[PDB]
């Protein structure tokens, strides 16, 4: 079943809808939602219930027609319908799509030189300063290998970053910014825009008085990264889920009706504010914060951005925004790049154990003379 | 040169279908099994 | 030769009188010659199982009958009703040539396929795909009674499979089919069964179909031929199950193999095993039941694997459920009424207790539920059932599970200056129902560090996608559903005046600091540790070492509960 899309409607009318039949090879390669343009005939369908048959008898403001053997006494109907002969939308993928255009684009920047910096550059042109969120940032992207153990349990890829800082500045422009970059990617906030929320949630059908199931934030980002604004201040309810989504990769319910284990493999990028508005720079991100030390310890990164204001700083940024709105690497390079890049998966050498263990060491007996 | 060992080092890390497969399997074995059966 | 298939169809080349009987001399002498890798005959064996048991009905593997006879597995999946048949006709007088007198128990005998190779999801069947032998998976939700079917009569059930939750793309809404159960098969599953089944797809004319659409539309349905869930040991499994109970170390070998990656953590392998095997229930006089499961509780800092392990549990064992804190609901966890969808009555269905029955229920954030979520599982975890009277129903359904579960301590951190109650924060009509309880922390021993992050890193590069020697996970499972099932443990004797003089001396002290108070349930907890180390290493009768084990075990778990200054005194007091 199809409807007018929002470019057709006329002001004030109620929307038109009708029946498309597929067939063959073209079925289910569209899903409710979609928007596609359809090639094929109108036809017209008679009331099928009426008609008798050697085979098949009749099942039984308007009349039909009349004066068929076929028919009866009884009168038959007729209704509209599309039959559409097509349909189309309004590791060797890569081989196929890539040219030679796009294979030498790819082995020069295997051989760049100040390859991160030039990326973080290519990616984040509009930002000032901050380098250490960029190159933090940028990596979230690459993630990292999941592991499955023998006896069936698993270890966790993706990486958890986290920004706090002043209403007034820089944290909420790099979400926006890697939101519209990014492929397949969700943002959202703690006051979240729906009965679901960040996590799966379970609402009556009135079609049964059928208990169903309704997805979050974080089920539809699956497979892809998450933006969450306002995290300061977020629900109990989606809260403690959250426990369990962070680090097990999934959400677990049973209740009246349902029960049911559903996937939440995602990388999540946090930006919050801390108390009283501005950091204060006397205090400990800990002191400053609103969040709890169980999700606090979740996260592999984190960032502060608090402002301070200096005339020159002042003048550059104003100026760089009016020349912006007076007005290397291209978006689809890193794109491109990237899709190449995670198919590579390099392993631990034996000699980087001894610095590995060595530098938990030294951390942990740093923070037991003076938790991790 | 290089191009393509980039490739290969990228390579290295790098419906009815599935009843055809098996009769591909069996036939051969089948074509195997009578040919010596018939020697 | 069979295989000539020249001017005919393979429906009708089998047909054909030449061709059944090749077919039919071929099964039979499969049957009788086939032989495993230590030349055993493996019919042989499987038939005289079936014979003595009176089960009249033979299952039969692909891959080796492929192996073997490929032109026959080649025929199989595209003539299904023609090469059944003749294989049960093959198979009934091999029976009879064994056993002459098993035609006065039964005169058919059905064959069975099972792990056929060329499966495939339940939305992707097509019109390509119809009068031919396929497999598929999904969970039961309709599901009729058995009744009488025309032929003679025969049993028949239907049922209604959907796609697995959570194998569906979020958001979105799953398929299904029907499915059509005859004779052995019926009640081989039950609703909220997650099962494989394989079959023949099948389709039929249906007048509202065709009134419903207006195009001459047929509908579909599957013929099972095999189902089997997503005992059976041969000689040799029981024959390698029996000699290793000869190890007089065998305790060390089970407790090690408990989740391997997990450095660490003696205690709480050794808890989650007596948990994992446990003791026997009992009736003494008809009139006053016991229960035998051995509940567990994990408490302590963040950090410390004890996620991890309630996950490998759920891995190890069968029939196990796993839920959360704030995702569980009172309802949901014992039992809930509706309005039946297509009877149009009040009925009553099971929640996750009465589900799990003889199982596992595994319970995780158990700091985080609502109190009156919590206390719903009173009942079920002491008297083993769940009683309700609502919407005029008034019944009790049996809740026969073991519960382990994880919490935090108060404010995040265990601190030894305080007891466990202290620390913990729940009742003692809570904390009196679970058997062994145990207690977590964090440690800064540098050596420790090197050798658990040296251990991490190790285990981070042997699974790369790419103490004695534990078992391999299968044979550890084959030894605890053989213990489980083969092994009923006695108790015949024991001293009563050493464990009375020392409950009386513990339950004196325990008044004294308050950790934790000490019940009747204590001695009873002790009775059911004893019967469960019994059963660990396949002895019927109970000994004196397996008293021993479970008072070490009882007091080493005791001890803890105390603030750390007042511990020394008390290990000293009840010296062992
Ligand atoms: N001794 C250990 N050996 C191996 N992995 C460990 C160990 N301790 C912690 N980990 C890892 O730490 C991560 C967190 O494990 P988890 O079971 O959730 O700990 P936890 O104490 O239950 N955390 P929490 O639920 O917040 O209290 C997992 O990836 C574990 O594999
Ligand atoms: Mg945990």
């Amino acid at each position: 079943r199809i409807q007018e899309t929002q470019a057709e409607l006329p002001r004030g009318s109620i929307p038109r809808s009708l029946e498309v039949i597929l067939r063959a090879e073209a079925v289910e390669s569209a899903q409710a939602g979609d928007k596609c343009d359809f090639t094929g005939t109108l036809i017209v369908v008679p009331d099928v219930s009426k008609l008798s048959t050697p085979g098949a008898r009749a099942e039984t403001e308007t009349e039909g027609i009349r004066g068929l053997r076929a028919l009866g006494v009884r009168d038959l109907s007729y209704r509209l319908v599309f039959l559409a002969c097509c349909v189309a939308p309004t590791a060797e993928s890569i081989k196929n799509q890539m040219t030679v255009k796009e294979w030498e684009k790819v082995f020069e920047m295997s051989q760049d030189k100040n390859l991160y910096h030039n990326l973080c550059t290519s990616l984040f042109p509009t930002i000032h300063g901050n380098d250490e969120v960029k190159r933090g940032v940028l990596l979230m992207l690459f993630g990292g290998v999941p592991k499955t153990t023998g006896e069936g349990t698993s270890l966790r890829g993706d990486i958890n970053v986290c920004i706090v800082g002043d209403p007034s500045t820089a944290k909420s422009q790099f979400l926006k910014h890697v939101e519209e970059f990014s492929p397949r990617a969700v943002y959202t906030s703690g006051k979240a825009s729906s009965a679901a929320g960040l996590t799966a949630a379970v609402v009556r059908d009135e079609e049964s008085h059928e208990f169903v199931i309704e997805a979050g934030a974080l089920m539809l980002a699956d497979n892809g990264v998450c933006c969450i604004d306002e995290f300061d201040k977020m629900d109990v309810r989606d809260q403690v889920a959250i426990h369990e989504a962070m680090e097990q990769q999934t959400i677990s319910i049973t209740k009246a009706g349902v029960k049911a284990t559903l996937n939440a493999r995602t990388s999540i990028l946090a930006a919050a504010n801390p108390i009283s508005g501005h950091y204060d720079r006397s205090k400990s991100l800990k002191q400053n914060i609103n969040l709890s030390a169980p999700i606090m310890s979740r996260f592999d990164l984190f960032f502060i951005l608090v402002d301070e204001c200096n005339e020159v700083t002042d003048y550059a940024i104003a100026r760089r925004i009016v020349d912006l709105h007076s007005r290397v690497y291209s978006l689809d390079d890193i794109r491109r790049y990237l899709l190449f890049a995670r198919q590579f998966k390099p392993k631990i050498s034996k000699e980087s154990e001894d610095f590995i263990v060595e530098q938990y060491k030294h951390l942990r007996q740093r923070d037991g003379s003076g938790r991790i | 040169r290089e191009l393509e060992a980039l490739k290969q080092r990228f390579w290295k890390h790098a419906p009815g279908e599935k009843l055809q497969v098996l009769k591909a399997k069996l036939q051969e074995a089948m074509k195997l099994r009578r040919f010596e059966e018939r020697q | 030769n069979l295989e000539d298939l020249k001017g005919h169809s393979v429906r009708e080349w089998v047909s054909m009188a030449g061709p059944r009987l090749e077919i039919h001399h071929r099964f039979k002498n499969f049957l009788r010659t086939h032989v495993d890798s230590h030349g055993h005959n493996v019919f042989k064996e499987r038939i005289s199982d079936m014979c003595k048991e009176n089960r009249e009905s033979l299952v039969v593997n692909y891959e080796d009958l492929a192996a073997r006879e490929h032109v026959l597995a080649y025929f199989l999946p595209e003539a299904p009703a023609e090469l059944l048949q003749i294989f049960d006709e093959a198979a009934l007088e091999v029976v009879l040539a064994m056993y002459p007198k098993y035609d006065r128990i039964t005169n058919h005998i059905h064959v069975r396929i099972s792990h056929l190779p060329l499966v495939e999801e339940l939305r992707s069947l097509r019109q390509l795909h119809l009068n031919q032998l396929i497999r598929t998976s999904g969970v039961v939700t309709s599901c009729t009674g058995v009744l009488p079917q025309l032929s003679i009569y025969q049993n028949y059930q239907r049922i209604r499979i959907q796609e697995s939750p959570g194998k569906v793309a979020a958001g979105r809404l799953p398929r299904s089919k029907d499915a059509i159960l005859l004779a052995d098969l019926v009640d081989s599953c039950k609703p909220g069964d997650e099962i494989e089944l394989t079959g023949i797809y099948h389709n039929n004319y249906d007048g509202s179909l065709n009134t419903a659409n207006g195009f001459p539309v047929f509908a579909t349905v599957i013929l099972a031929n095999h189902v089997a869930k997503k005992g059976e040991l041969t000689d040799e499994d029981v024959k390698m199950i029996t000699s290793l109970s000869k190890d007089q170390q065998i305790g060390e070998k089970i407790f090690a193999s408990i989740a391997p990656s997990i450095y660490g953590h003696e205690d709480i392998k050794r808890g989650l095993a007596l948990a994992l095997f446990g003791g026997e229930p009992k009736n003494p006089g008809g009139k006053h039941k016991v229960r035998g499961d051995i509940n567990v509780l994990l408490c302590g800092d963040p950090g410390t694997a004890k996620s991890q392990f309630l996950k490998y549990i759920e891995k190890v064992s069968s029939r196990a459920i796993f839920t959360t804190g704030q995702g569980a609901s009172a309802v949901g966890l014992t039992a809930y009424v509706q309005r039946h969808p297509v009877s149009r009555e009040w009925t009553l269905e099971a929640g996750a207790l009465v589900l799990a029955d003889r199982g596992v229920c595994l319970i995780d954030e158990f700091d985080k539920m609502n109190d009156q979520d919590r206390t719903s599982i009173h009942e079920a975890m002491e008297q083993q059932s769940i009683s309700i009277s609502k919407a005029g129903i008034v019944t009790s359904l049996q809740a026969r599970c073991t519960v382990i579960a994880a919490a935090n301590p108060i404010g995040g951190r265990y601190d030894p200056s305080l007891t466990f109650s202290e620390n913990v924060d729940l009742t003692e009509p809570i904390i009196s129902r679970f058997d062994i309880l145990c207690v977590v922390r964090d440690t800064v021993d540098p050596v420790q560090d090197e050798m658990l992050a040296r251990f991490v890193v190790g285990s981070h590069v042997r699974h790369h996608p790419s103490g004695v020697e534990p078992l391999p996970q299968e044979v550890l499972k084959k030894y605890i559903i053989y213990a489980k099932e083969r092994v009923h443990p006695k108790l015949n004797q024991m001293d009563q005046d050493k464990v009375a003089k020392m409950y009386s001396d513990l339950r004196k002290e325990s008044m004294a600091t308050g950790s934790i108070p000490i019940t009747v349930r204590h001695i009873e907890s002790m009775i059911r540790m004893a019967e469960a180390h019994a059963r660990i290493h396949l002895r019927d009768y109970v000994i004196e070492d397996d008293v021993n084990m479970a008072i070490r075990v009882m007091l080493e778990s005791f001890i803890d509960t105390q603030k750390f200054s007042v511990m020394r005194s008390m290990r000293k007091t009840f010296a062992r």
